[PDB]
């Protein structure tokens, strides 16, 4: 109310409103879903177009050979952080000669956000981020959030009505974690989960995005045709 | 520094710092360009509260920028001289570095490209001043007549002014202007300017500036009498 | 953070004016008038000193008209703390000119410059404009005598007679009206000191409330010599005049 | 972080006024009188040390503050911002003055720079004025003595005598009668003690009192002989001995 | 009024409202515990399972600072990372000038001075974690806690969160039925205990127990997280004394 | 009205942050009191630690700034802490810079400048503490300088601070008017560690017991804080008189 | 007032939403994309009759397999067009080839965002980026002040773009012709023109992979317009 | 005085046929009269069917072709995927070499 | 560059420049003009270091040329040739100095007299009856010391001028192929086209 002008203004409450309007373009954000087993990592992402004559808003982004996410809310603020991920993916590698841990990807997107939270001038990041990867430590998925706060998840998925694809995976939990060596399977699991948060519309072949990275597999995503075998 | 954003979009998608500046040019003293066959003729309101001043030693109205290019304006004075002084800094670092003189259109582009930047440049205010930019480009006979916005939008104009009751003149100017015969000669040029500039300004006396701009940096500024024989001339017609 | 108590001293009215530069100028009029007359063989400059008291030591002080060069003179109306700022910057440039081109500084090109100084503060920095305005008196080779003045917008024009502060309407009005064109420097001064004799708020014009001075090629032969007049000297040229 | 305020704190007010500047004088106004006479052969300027207990020690705050060996100066309004201005003050008269002639500058020219810093906390982001108007008493060799006020704005004037804060308003009227042109060092000390008990109400003596001049030159606080043309400071402070002495024959 | 909307503004009482408006994001946030024992310090945490699909054990909260210093938060977690992230700067910058490892009132206290900067200034917003550190250096053990105002004190036993009342009153009977000591194994068997009391605040949600600790006999004066058989010993304690 | 949120001048002269400032440094609830000796100068304060988790070494509001000065501070910890470090730090670079330790006084303008400064300055506050600094200087002896957000500094023949300051300040005022000299005429500093809490028992009214005192003392060329032992060993010499 | 960068409680960027605003005020600017070439069309809207129409410049090059159409805040554009220009020849230099033209709409649109308290405001104007690479071939896209790119197969943008869209979207098919595209930009832009449509205050430009991006000639234009209207008449 | 260069030795030598390429280079690694090492290879697979190798004072060596890599995978990102054209390669290399134009890479670069 | 003479008469200032420009063993070019018109009564002849000359020559003439138009006056012979003395002044002392010798030869409207200014690339001004630089000197101010009059016509004062090209023509070791004679007056600058 009149603790919402800015960043560096907490309310009576303890609550920071801007990083809370931020946190309100994801839910207007299409929805994206992610899950895992033990051997491979799965993002499922519906993508929004303006009309019919319109393409359809890519969600997925590309970070290394063996990580990437999927975006919900502003995608200028995705290309941002993104391409952060993209650098210090590439510094672990050139110095190190060492793939960036999951784990530590999440740190550092947390750590950047924050920043933009306690400072005046800023703003905070408007979108939310589903981080996949597969490096020493097996599979992940990171869900992240402009807050600054990153969570690992077996799955979960975010933006508009995400909570069905959330409740499912929530059900589905014991089934799919074991899916192990069989990746077509793992994405049937994600194609049906994000099939929960769908109203009147349905998965066309041009709305549907799929990427995937594991154990023997590079983060590829799919477009196109090459997701027809899932409808 | 002073960082502030002071040029701003509001609600309705208008930025208020740009259309006030504007505000200030429809204050500002009128200034009209007409352009002919073989020239172009600069006209320019002084407004009468101020006697008892020095014109031999006070700022005239047009500028010139290069000596094949001259600038006249309405609004605020001393925002003038700032891209006045620009303008003719880039003039001679042209004339550098291409070895040829600016032209109109550039120099005009140039212009409104300042204007434009301080539109959306932290810790600035707009230019309060619309100007008229005319001219010939080098080894051309075809007359060149600008005009530039606070905004920083610019575009050509067969005639045109800024400045307090422009709408007036504009629109006088409207109905007398031929496109498909523009002023053939310099006195009817000067004469349509003059004309167009009594239908506001008061008196023909001291209240007139008139500038004639031919090709081949060929400027001069007309003296009082021989301004003051258009003033005659036009009103000894009229009643009729 | 900062912005809440941002004044944004740089910005337009809905209207087309700039705030600031019209509340300096409000200022500026409740200061004591500053007159100066350009003759054909000379130029006046005279001011009126603000409610003096009687304690005030008035032949060690300067307050309204000010030295810029051998050639060049101002006079202040506004807050003299600003003026002060402005007068070393044009004290400065001055020099610089007469470093580079061996020639001392056309006065209009000294004027532009410190009203380009003004204008600055107007457009960008976010600073508060200076409260002040200026009378330039001065002599150059190229057009002789000239008087200019510049106020807090920076912008600036020439004058045969002008004046600046308090009552400038009334005054102007009174100079408007015994200029002429062939006049002489000791003519100008009668008309500068009856100008504020009439226009003074005061009950009656006294040597101890006025500052004086002139710019005339009353020197030995083709150069010019600026006279910043003395308490007793001001008091002998309004007794010669008939004022007291 | 960083100091966002890069824009001007005191602004003209649609009448015209400068708030910052005259609520400044509403400060000055409020603080302890002081008060400045100036002689044919000297110049005194004085002030009451009020304190703030009495367990306090007086002596240790000096409110006549030497700012350069022939100029002294002294305040009346908010009493840190003085004892800064001081501090500036003494570097400007080394910094811009005496290390480029190698003499001290004199006191016009002083009360100039100090002007100068004032005038900025004016206009500059960011900052207050100066809630302080300064009484500053000098001497120098081709102006002889003189005495300059300078207020929050950066004005300076300068007098034959004056007062400043609390009871300015009585006492230049009282300095007014008392003044001419053919005073006698000795005798402006005698009206300025007259003067000031005006204003003071609690205990007047040489320990409630601080009081000094800009009078000859003084050879046995030079601290060092052996060169004829450095004579000494011709500022001295006033013992709290000497001031009681002169309250005798009052 | 309106000294609440601009942070380093005095009310006309004295206080900082801005600081205070901190605190009760520090009030909303999980509950966290220290306790200072016989040769080093424990540390406990409650992480709330919001869902199914939490991994377990994967979301780490108790950070370690240089090797020997452990620091736990209530409140904005990302604020506790960056505070962190200046506590591992200024612990680096220490050992390389002087050698030897920050000792923990050092330590304390380039925590404190950073958290009290973001009190100076409008510009800048205070933080919003009550932070729990501590560790064993050449004096011994040292237990701290630091608030949004950037005050801290040393520390028996300490505690900050949702359910900071009902761990406070459970530390304080340990400080008095325990006057000669207490020892580390048993430190980190109370923490689990007085964090599973500490739910009964925030129970909706069940949740995950994390304990880490410092001891210069059980692990050679260094952080180590409490994991495996003896993380599992410390629950079963725990779930036999609510019931 | 956002003249009482930044340090700027209210319409009647006043700086509304700067008296709020003031009102600050009562807020820990805290008295304290100086006074000089002979060869040194004693300051005491209260100790109230409410909280039983705390651990009492660690609460204290006196400070070692260097070998000869010593600092106690009346307001909150953290703003005294900010004060302290820089303080310290103030005081390392005088020596090094003009090869002789930093005198009580100098530290205290230096610090009371700098408060002056937040006065001034509209991005900075002012730090919510009154600064009783003291030692035995080499030149003027047993010292006592004070400072305050104000920015103001005086030196004192002996002084207190906190919300029941006043009734300490008159009871040691009718002291130095029996006694009729600037100081207390004692030879030992434990004599004048036992004068300072005397007065302030019969000040406030209230008993102490070890652990509800601070003590610091400033002799020739070190000041020292006194321990819970110390205090006892004190406190015992009172009681037996 | 209010930060710059402040998001409003639906969760979008105030400033952002405004210049949207802006753009609806400009004048309309019409693309199509075929198999054949691209097609970018604008009304430029003289404000008055003295005004010389063929020194409106609304349509623009960047380089010879890009074209460029503006509308709203039109002198916003010059920056964009110019960091465009720039970023077409650099990669030229640094490459050896010509740039995509999804790269070059990427790198204008990194501008877009870089404002706040960088450039003070969002830009005020919309562009309709058309061309062609070898990849994607021939393509247009719709670059907005908030950093985002959609492609189109057409779009329109401007006063008349909601109305034009809805036309657009009935007269589109995967195979029109150039000289179809032509004629239906033509067709479009005559109906939500205020003044009546004519080669002087309507200007038209294509990409075609052999000549590259042409802006055509009053004379060119005024032939397909005479050859609009005879074809409307003649059903 | 320190000198920052050094000589590594070894040669390399490419060949271009109508449908194939090759790029051959020795695994010798030498400072002055002693091996480093017999099996230090110097031709490497850069992605997108190019070979690299930049012979000379190794050091500088690794580095640009580390770069050159580097440059590759920053090409993917930036441009969808795009597959580096030999000659757009050849270009871009030239760029990463005249950058150190005043301390240069003391190389034979060929790819 | 090398070969630049400068001889100041009653009523003009006549300005001689060495057409020659050699890199190694090459002449490059035998009809290089070694000038630049600063304003319409004042022209500066330049010699020195290859490059440095034309770029200095050049950055002066924007100068000059941007004062002429802000002011709408031409600045004196002495005002321009102070000006360019600073510059070369401040140069000296640069990270890579103008290595560049001129003369300036002008004719000051207000005084009606000619004026002919010599400054080296250190920046030492002095006004001068007839100045050269480079080895020329050497051979051309004996000379004018015998022949030079003050009161001279310009047709005397090219007489003068081509006893001085025929003596280098005779002494000097290279061959500067002829020299561009100009002439500054009352009337401005002109090219002698047969010399
Ligand atoms: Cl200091
Ligand atoms: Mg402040």
């Amino acid at each position: 109310n009149n603790y919402d002008g800015d960043t560096v203004t907490f309310s009576p409450t303890g609550r920071l409103f801007q990083v809370e309007y931020a946190l309100e373009a994801i839910k207007q954000g299409s929805v994206t879903v992610g899950l895992r087993s033990n051997t491979h990592a799965v993002l499922v992402a519906l993508k929004r177009n303006a009309d019919e004559l319109s393409s359809y808003q890519k969600k997925i982004i590309k970070c290394d050979e063996h990580m990437g996410l999927s975006l919900a809310g502003l995608a200028p603020d995705a290309r941002v952080l993104s391409n952060y991920l993209r650098q210090q993916c590439n510094y672990s590698s050139l110095v190190f000669n060492r793939k960036l841990a999951v784990e530590r990807a999440g740190h550092l997107l947390c750590d950047k956000a924050q920043k933009n939270t306690q400072s005046y001038g800023g703003r905070p990041y408007g979108v939310g981020l589903l981080i996949i990867g597969y490096d020493k430590s097996g599979a992940h998925l990171l869900e992240f959030q402009p807050s600054g706060n990153v969570t690992e998840l077996y799955g979960t998925a975010i933006g508009a009505r995400s909570q069905g694809a959330k409740t499912y995976l929530e059900r589905t939990l014991d089934t799919f974690i074991k899916i192990d060596g069989n990746p077509d399977e793992l994405i049937k699991a994600g194609v049906e989960a994000i099939s929960q948060s769908l109203r009147d519309e349905s998965l066309t072949v041009d709305n549907l995005s799929i990427a995937i990275v594991g154990k023997d597999t590079p983060f590829t995503i799919y477009d196109g045709e090459a997701v027809a075998k899932y409808i | 520094g002073y960082d502030r954003a002071l040029s701003i979009f509001s609600p309705d998608g208008h930025i208020f710092q740009v259309e006030y500046a504007l505000e200030a040019v429809k204050r500002g003293t009128c200034a009209v360009g007409v352009k002919g066959k073989n020239c172009v003729v600069l006209g320019c309101e002084r407004r009468s509260t101020l006697k008892l001043q020095d014109t031999r030693i006070t700022p005239s109205k047009v500028s010139k920028i290069d000596s094949h290019v001259v600038l006249s304006f309405s609004g605020l004075n001393a925002d003038s001289r700032i891209l006045i002084e620009k303008a003719r800094v880039e003039a001679q670092s042209h004339r550098l570095t291409l070895e040829d003189p600016v032209t109109v259109e550039y120099l005009t582009r140039y212009v409104a490209g300042v204007q434009q930047r301080y539109t959306q440049s932290g810790g600035v205010r707009p230019f309060g001043v619309s100007t008229l930019i005319a001219g010939f480009d080098p080894r051309d006979d075809e007359p060149k007549l600008y005009q530039t916005e606070p905004s920083g939008i610019y575009s050509s104009w067969s005639a045109q002014t800024i400045g307090r009751n422009s709408k007036t003149v504009r629109e006088f100017l409207e109905k007398n202007y031929d496109r498909k015969e523009p002023p053939a000669t310099v006195e009817e040029c000067v004469k349509l300017t003059v004309r167009s500039l009594l239908e506001v300004v008061q008196t023909g006396a001291k209240n007139i500036e008139i500038t004639v701009v031919k090709p081949d940096s060929d400027i001069v500024a007309l003296s009082s009498e021989e301004i003051n024989q258009y003033v005659t001339q036009i009103e000894q017609e009229k009643q009729e | 953070g900062s912005r809440r108590y941002d004044s944004r001293t740089t910005i337009f009215s809905p209207e087309g004016r700039l705030y600031q530069v019209e509340y300096a100028l409000e200022s500026i009029s409740h200061a004591g008038t500053a007159i100066g007359i350009m003759a054909s063989d000379g130029i006046v400059l005279a001011a009126e000193r603000k409610v003096t008291s009687t304690l005030l030591e008035q032949d060690t002080s300067t307050e309204k008209l000010y030295k810029l060069n051998d050639k060049i003179a101002v006079a202040v109306a506004g807050l003299t703390a600003d003026a002060e700022i402005l007068i070393n910057t044009a004290r400065i440039h001055a020099q610089n000119y007469l470093k580079t081109y061996n020639e001392d500084i056309p006065v209009e090109i000294l004027v532009r410059r410190l009203s380009d100084i003004k204008q600055g503060y107007t457009q960008h920095g976010g600073l508060r404009p200076f409260g002040v305005s200026f009378i330039y008196a001065g002599y150059d080779d190229r057009y002789g005598y000239q008087l200019y003045t510049s106020n807090p917008s920076g912008n600036y024009t020439g004058w045969k007679a002008i004046s600046v502060g308090a009552n400038t309407s009334a005054a102007q009005t009174l100079l408007q009206m015994d200029y002429k064109d062939d006049m002489k420097v000791d003519d100008a001064i009668e008309l500068a000191l009856k100008t504020l004799s009439k226009t003074t708020d005061s009950s009656a014009l006294t040597y101890d409330r006025l500052e004086f001075a002139t710019i005339r090629k009353g020197a030995n032969d083709g150069e010019v010599y600026q006279k910043i007049f003395k308490p007793q000297e001001i008091k002998d040229i309004l007794v010669k005049t008939g004022i007291t | 972080m960083t100091d966002r305020y890069s824009f001007s704190l005191t602004t003209f007010s649609p009448s015209g006024k400068l708030g910052q500047i005259d609520y400044a004088l509403t400060a000055v106004k409020q603080g302890v009188t002081s008060l400045g006479i100036k002689a044919t052969n000297g110049v005194v300027i004085a002030t009451e040390k009020k304190s703030s207990s009495p367990l306090a020690m007086s002596e240790t705050l000096s409110k006549v503050s030497l700012l350069t060996p022939d100029i002294g100066a002294v305040y009346s309004g908010m009493g840190p911002d003085y004892r800064v201005l001081v501090d500036k003050s003494r570097k400007v008269a080394h910094t811009s003055y005496k290390r480029i002639y190698g003499e001290y500058p004199p006191t016009k020219l002083l009360v100039s720079e100090v002007a100068k810093i004032m005038q900025e906390a004016t206009q500059s982001g960011g900052v207050r004025p100066f809630g302080v108007s300064l009484l500053i008493a000098g001497h120098d060799e081709f102006n002889g003595f003189s005495l300059y006020q300078v207020d929050p704005s950066g004005s300076y004037f300068p007098w034959k005598a004056t007062a400043i804060g609390k009871g300015s308003v009585a006492a230049k009227t009282f300095l007014e009668k008392r003044w001419n042109d053919e005073l006698e060092l000795e005798d402006a000390i005698h009206i300025a003690l007259l003067t000031l008990k005006e204003s003071v109400e609690g205990e007047f003596n040489g320990d409630t009192i601080e009081l000094a001049i800009i009078g000859d030159e003084n050879p046995d606080l030079l601290g060092y002989t052996g060169i004829p043309t450095d004579k000494g400071p011709r500022f001295r402070k006033l013992t709290s001995q000497e001031i009681n002495d002169r309250l005798e024959a009052l | 009024t309106g000294y609440d909307l601009s942070n380093s503004v005095f009310s006309p009482d004295g206080r900082n409202f801005q600081v205070e408006y901190a605190v009760k994001a520090v009030e909303n946030g999980t509950t966290s515990i220290g306790i200072k024992c016989n040769d080093g310090v424990v540390f406990a945490v409650e992480k709330l399972i919001t869902s199914k699909l939490l991994v377990p054990q994967k979301n780490v909260k108790i950070q370690v600072v240089d090797r020997h210093i452990g620091c736990v938060y209530s409140g904005l977690i990302p604020d506790g990372r960056h505070l962190v992230n200046r506590g591992r700067e200024e612990a680096a910058s220490f050992k390389k000038l002087y050698k030897t490892p920050i000792p923990i009132p050092a330590f304390a206290d380039r925590l404190g001075q950073y958290v009290q900067a973001h009190t100076l200034y409008n510009s800048v917003r205070p933080f919003g974690v009550s932070t729990i550190f501590g560790g064993v250096d050449k004096n011994g053990a040292h237990l701290y806690m630091l608030e949004p105002s950037g005050s801290y004190w040393g520390y028996k036993g300490a505690a900050t969160g949702k359910g900071r009342q009902s761990a406070k009153a459970e530390l304080e009977k340990l400080v008095d039925h325990h006057p000669e000591g207490l020892s580390a194994r048993e430190a980190v068997k109370q923490a689990a205990k007085i964090i599973y009391l500490a739910h009964e605040d925030n129970k909706e949600k069940d949740f995950e127990l994390e304990i880490s600790w410092c001891s210069l006999s059980e692990t050679n004066g260094l952080h180590k997280f409490v994991k495996g058989d003896l993380l599992q010993e410390a629950i079963d304690f725990a779930q036999k004394e609510i019931n | 009205g956002y003249d009482r949120h930044i340090t700027i001048f209210s319409p009647e002269g006043r700086l509304y942050q700067v008296e709020y400032a003031f009102k600050a440094t009562n807020q820990t609830n805290i008295n304290s009191l100086a006074v000089r000796g002979k060869d040194c100068t004693v300051v005491i304060s209260q100790k109230k630690v409410p909280d039983k988790l705390l651990d009492p070494t660690t609460v204290s509001y006196i400070f070692c700034i260097s070998r000869t000065i010593g600092m106690v501070v009346n307001g909150p910890i953290p703003d005294a802490r900010n004060a302290a470090l820089r303080a310290k730090a103030e005081a390392a670079e005088f020596r090094y810079k003009y090869g002789y330790d930093m005198p009580c006084d100098v530290l205290a303008k230096r610090m009371a400048n700098l408060s002056q400064i937040y006065t001034q300055r509209a991005y900075m506050r002012p730090l919510g503490v009154i600064l009783t600094f003291v030692s035995v200087d080499e030149e003027l002896g047993p010292s006592i300088y004070k400072t305050d957000p104000a920015g103001y500094y005086v030196g004192y023949k002996a002084t207190a601070t906190g919300p029941k300051q006043q009734e300490i300040t008159t009871n040691l005022e009718n002291h130095f008017k029996k006694s009729k000299i600037d100081h207390i005429n004692e030879e030992s500093w434990e004599k004048v560690v036992e004068f300072a809490i005397t007065h302030m028992i019969d000040a406030l009214g209230t008993e102490f017991s070890k652990n509800d005192l601070e003590v610091g003392v400033a002799t020739k060329d070190k000041f020292f804080t006194l321990s819970a032992e110390n205090i006892e060993e004190r406190l015992v010499a009172i009681a037996e008189q | 007032d209010r930060g710059v960068s402040t998001f409003s409680p639906e969760g979008r960027l105030f400033q952002v939403e405004y210049s949207l605003e802006a753009i609806k005020l400009g004048s309309t600017a019409i693309g199509i994309a075929t198999k054949e070439g691209v097609v970018l069309g604008v009304e430029k809207r003289a404000t008055s009759p003295l005004l010389e129409s063929d020194s409106i410049e609304k349509i623009v090059e960047i380089d010879r397999h890009i074209g460029c159409a503006m509308s709203g805040l039109t002198a916003d554009a010059r920056s964009m067009i110019e960091h465009a220009r720039t970023a077409a020849v650099t990669h030229n230099l640094y490459y050896d080839e010509d740039i995509n033209v999804e790269s070059l709409t990427q790198s204008v649109c990194d501008l877009a965002l870089r404002f706040g308290e960088l450039m003070s405001r969002p830009f005020g104007v919309a562009l309709l980026i058309a061309g062609h690479d070898a990849d994607d071939g021939y393509q247009l896209f719709h670059a907005e002040p908030s950093g985002t790119f959609y492609r189109y197969n057409a779009k329109a943008i401007g006063s008349g773009s909601e109305g034009a869209q809805a036309e657009l979207l009935n007269e589109w098919h995967s195979s029109l012709t150039l000289k179809e595209a032509e004629l239906l930009v033509l067709k479009i832009l005559k109906q939500v023109m205020e003044e009546k449509l004519d080669e002087n205050n309507a200007q038209l430009s294509c990409i075609t992979k052999q000549d590259g991006f042409k802006i055509y000639d009053n004379e060119k234009t005024a032939e397909l317009i005479k050859e609009l209207k005879e074809k409307e008449a003649a059903e | 005085q320190f000198n920052p260069y050094g000589d590594n030795g070894g040669t390399i030598l490419g060949i271009a046929g109508e449908d194939f390429a090759v790029l051959a280079g020795d695994t010798r690694n030498i400072t002055d009269y002693s091996i480093n090492s017999r099996y230090e290879p110097k031709v490497f697979d850069c992605g997108d069917n190019i070979v690299m190798s930049a012979n000379g004072f190794a050091a500088d060596g690794d580095a640009l072709v580390k770069r050159f890599k580097n440059s590759v995978k920053w090409y993917h990102f930036d441009h969808n995927d795009k597959k580096l054209s030999i000659n757009s390669a050849a270009r871009n290399i030239q760029h990463l070499l005249y950058g150190k134009r005043f301390f240069p890479y003391y190389v034979h670069t060929i790819i | 560059m090398d070969i630049i003479l400068g001889i100041r008469v009653q009523d003009s200032v006549i300005l001689a420049s060495s057409k020659a420009v050699t890199r190694g063993i090459s002449v490059l070019k035998d009809s290089d003009d070694k000038t630049r018109q600063l304003s319409p009564h004042t022209l500066m002849s330049f010699a020195g270091e290859a490059g440095d000359t034309v770029q200095f020559a050049e950055y002066i003439q924007a100068n000059i040329q941007l004062y002429s138009i802000r002011e709408d006056y031409e600045l004196s012979p002495q005002a321009v040739s102070s000006f360019v003395r600073q510059e070369l002044a401040k140069s000296i002392r640069s990270r890579r100095p103008y290595q560049v010798n001129v003369l300036i030869g002008g004719y000051d409207k207000k005084k009606n007299k000619p004026e002919l200014y010599q400054i080296d690339y250190l920046g030492t001004k002095v006004e001068l009856p007839y100045g050269a630089h480079g080895y020329s000197g050497f051979y051309t101010f004996s000379l004018l010391d015998h022949h030079y009059r003050p009161d001279m016509t310009t047709e005397e004062g090219l007489d003068l001028l081509k006893l001085c090209v025929q003596e280098l023509e005779k002494r000097m070791p290279m061959d500067f192929k002829g020299v561009i004679v100009k002439i500054v007056d009352k009337d401005g600058i002109r090219q002698v086209d047969d010399f």
